[PDB]
Parts: C-alpha cells; structure tokens; sequence
C-alpha cells in the first residue's frame, strides 16, 4: 500500500 | 458514420467497426457478439424507481462506511477497477466497497472488499473550491477505486461497457432513456431505501438543461430526469452509474453528481459526462 | 551504531557505513564524497528572514496558481518529484511548479512546469475532518508532486538529501537548528514576500511544545522556532523545506505544516516530522 490519493 | 452509425453495432470510425472489451466482431463485420460469460454491459436480458432485482444491475459497487453506511455507489469498470463521484471521496472516515447485493442491510453489515488506491481527477471542484473561485461546484466529479485484489464475477457482478467518446456522444446519448440506481434515499432529505433502486430518466437537450437550473452545468457535465414527474437520484446515489442500452449492451455514460434537491419540478440531475473522461479513464485502466 | 554515528558522515547501520543518493563512500568506508555536480544537498556552501540568495536554496520549489500566484513552497527531491503539504493540494484552481528562482515576480510571470499526478498522503487531516472525527487537523500533512518532464538540475536547481529515519531521528533531530524558507507572507495576517526568504530556526523539545498551545502536535510533527524572537514560518509558506545540515550536507528533515498565527510570544511553527515517512517516501520514489 502507498496509503495515497492520487490525483490525475 | 453518423448516418446509421456504420452500420456498426458498437464503435465506428471512419468506414471500420469493432467492439466493447468482451465482445467479438460479427461474421458480417458489422456485428458484435458476447466472446464470453462475463463481458461488459451483459444484464437480466432514487426517488420513486423500482427494487433492482439480482443480477439486473451487475455493476453496481457499494461504497461502504463503518458509522455511516453506504453513503454512495460505483460502476465496475473491470475485475480492479470501479468508477464514482470525486466527491465521495474523502467525505468519511473508513471506505470499502460491496458488490452483488441488493439488501442494504445485509451490505453493511456483511463482509466488505478491501480498496487498495483511488484516483481523483484533478481539477475537480469541491463546493468550497467553487466559491472563492467562483468555478462550478462539483465540476469533474470523478474518481476512479482501485481495489486491494480482483473481483469475483459472476452473472451477478459484472462491468459495465465503455463507450468510444464519438460513440457515447452520437449514438448514446441521443437515445431516448438511460437507467440510474442506487442506495440512496428515497425522498430528498427522507430515508435511504433498503434496497437498490433503479430508474430511466431521459436525457434532456443541454439548453433546457443549463436555463433551468441556479447553478452553470458545465460541458463536462449533463443533466437527466423529468420536468414535472416525480423521479430521479438524490444524496447517497452520488457515484452511482448511468448507462444507455443499445442493442442488448449497457454502456456507461453518467455518474450520479449533483442536484437541486431531488425529483422537483422543472429541474433535473446532473451527471458527470463520460464523453468528456474517456481518455482519462483509459489512462488508469491501462497499467 | 549511536555512538557518535560510527564516525560516518552520513548513515551509520548496526557497524556498516553508506550515504545519500548521489553520494560515494570513501577508502576508509566512512566518508562520503560527491559523486556528480548535481548531487543533493549541496549548496552555495518568513516573518524576520533573510533573502536566501540565488544557489543557497536550490531545492526551493514554488507552487503557483493562475489566479492567485504563489501560494506554497515545495522540496525538490529527483528530477521528477517534488514534495510539498498535502494542505497545499486542490486548494486552488491549478497548480504548476517553479524551480531556481528567488523574485516572487518573476516566477508568476514566467514560463511554469507542469504537474503529472500528485500524491496526497491517505490519512491526511483537514480542518474538515478534524472537526467531523475529531482528529488532529494537519496530521500526515504531507504530499509527493510527480513533473510532467524531468526538472533540469544545475548550480541553482538541486534537491535536497533524503535521510534515513535511524539518521535523522539519533543525529540530524538531534542538531541545534534546521534551516526553513517560503515565499510566504512577512508578518502574520500581512502582505506576502517579494524575494524567497531563509530561516534559521531552533529545535524544540517536544514537551516545551505541548505545554505552548491549545493545539497539541502529533507524533508525526515536530516544532520549531523562537519563544519570544519574532521568527517564524507563515501562510503561504507551507510545502517549504525545512533542511538539517550535516557535514556540509543538507538533508530533509521537515515540512512547513501550520502554527498558532506567526511568530507569537511562546508559540512555535509546525513541521510534518519527515522521519516519520521515509518509507511513505522512498515506496512512491520506486
Ligand atoms: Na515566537
């Protein structure tokens, strides 16, 4: 896990 | 290939045909036939909508919360994705998602599917973002959940198909009715419903759309439901799918976004416009 | 190997000795020596800063927005990766980065780079959810931006070195000062900085720091700054870099976060305690 959001 | 479409069943393109993911290209080179039991867009065959029995809304993703329930919905794009609102992102404190029920209850409380990521689009527009910059409110409402390990179909789960923005934009959504579902409530500011609902609500022409309502309905968004009849989505149906059928196959073309109240008179829902992000899903979905 | 750091210069692992990204470790398996121009950390070497010169922060990155111009730093890491405060992120309309400039005129004006994706940290704490689920507002106040095209290095553009939890908690956190700077605003409540602006600011012990605020930071931040010397970071700061040296090295060891207004009697800036997400770090870097 990246423990992210990502946002594209 | 706007006049009869190719005689393409699904995409077009100028004339050459083909097909949604699952599906295999006729004999005739015009047709198109499920190459599989679990392709896309594959079927049975919310204010005031009707109880979706089993397997008539495969794709409908549960987004699920320990203190407050299921507070929206997705659309199985494939075994490890599942497309939603942006706006259902960040809004409780856990998130999981449930797939192949109808009772609420037993979604709650059942076990859940672990997420892994989840994709925003960037320039989306919270309500507070909206007003200090003056930017129409929940402009860009999606998102993408990417889960933990794949899921299991069946003739019960199962995605829904992707359309070619061309196709989406001359074929789809000149058609005359798309269907909506969801957990959400059954009456604006009433009861979330115990049971997945589903509704057709018409697409409705982009000025009718934008002069009916107090807030600017961007080109990346459409508005569906009925003038004066008392149907549409409402709260907890966000991120819910809208598909269009056409020729035994749904595709998906909006996302339950927003509205002004729910099923009042001479306004509408807004969606978020597929058409807009297929790129942008491509993206993700191909990695 | 916490005695003295087993006499290495860089990280020291219980003894076996290595360095930072773009460094060599020497003959004697305790130095570490440059090994290209573009190294990190290497140098030239805001209420109440100096103007750092141009080629003294060169891992200084600026945020800019269309409408609003600079609004938040950020921390240069690779080519690709810049760091910043997750606060920082869908605050405004757009977000491009800017790199080797000090003039906050300038850098509205000029050619911008473009932002790919941007990681936001998954547990990150708002004012929002701070108030719904009584958390720590700015808890995991942190955020990783990916370029859209590699940042061209050169004597004003470098990154700053990424330490190693060991190394920065036993030696770097252990220092008298960090150094912070920002383009943020010159006095609480007042106007922003024309020129990027450079602080020294004390390490403070936790304690002094729980006593200091109705506001208690989590073990995921650290504070630092004055009791009563009217320095401090400020709005408009935040995503900065807060660097640690080390043997003519600067290492990265905080985040610009949030504080009680700036520069109050008794009160310090908060940083994003970077030793806490090396890992978080180095898995997005991959
Ligand atoms: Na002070």
């Amino acid at each position: 896990d990246i423990f992210a959001d990502i946002f594209i | 290939c706007r006049v009869d479409n190719g005689n393409c069943w699904h995409f077009c393109k100028h004339i050459q045909c083909s097909c949604a993911e699952g599906y295999l290209l006729g004999e005739d080179g015009h047709s198109c036939v499920a190459g599989g039991n679990f392709s896309c867009g594959r079927n049975i065959k919310i204010v005031n909508g009707m109880d979706c029995k089993l397997g008539e809304c495969p794709w409908q993703a549960a987004l699920v919360d320990e203190k407050e329930g299921v507070f929206c919905g997705g659309t199985i794009l494939s075994p490890i994705y599942v497309l939603t609102a942006a706006h259902c992102i960040n809004e409780t404190e856990t998130i999981s998602v449930v797939v192949g029920e109808i009772d609420k209850s037993r979604i709650e409380t059942g076990p859940l599917l672990s997420v892994d990521k989840i994709y925003v689009h960037k320039k989306f527009v919270p309500p507070q973002k909206a007003y200090k910059f003056d930017l129409a409110a929940y402009d860009y409402d999606i998102a993408i959940i990417q889960m933990k390990t794949p899921i299991q179909f069946s003739e019960n789960v199962v995605p829904a198909c992707l359309p070619t923005a061309d196709f989406a934009n001359q074929v789809l959504m000149k058609q005359d009715f798309g269907i909506v579902s969801g957990f959400g409530r059954i009456v604006e500011k009433g009861p979330k419903s115990k049971t997945l609902k589903v509704l057709k609500v018409p697409y409705v022409d982009r000025h009718t759309c934008m002069v009916s309502s107090e807030t600017p309905i961007t080109p990346n968004m459409f508005c569906a439901g009925y003038d004066t009849l008392p149907r549409d989505a409402c709260q907890g149906d966000s991120g819910g799918p809208h598909t269009t059928v056409y020729r035994d196959t749904h595709f998906i073309t909006g996302i339950v976004s927003s509205g002004e109240g729910c099923a009042r008179n001479g306004k509408y829902g807004n969606y978020t416009k597929l058409s807009k992000f297929i790129p942008w899903i491509k993206r993700i979905m191909r990695q």
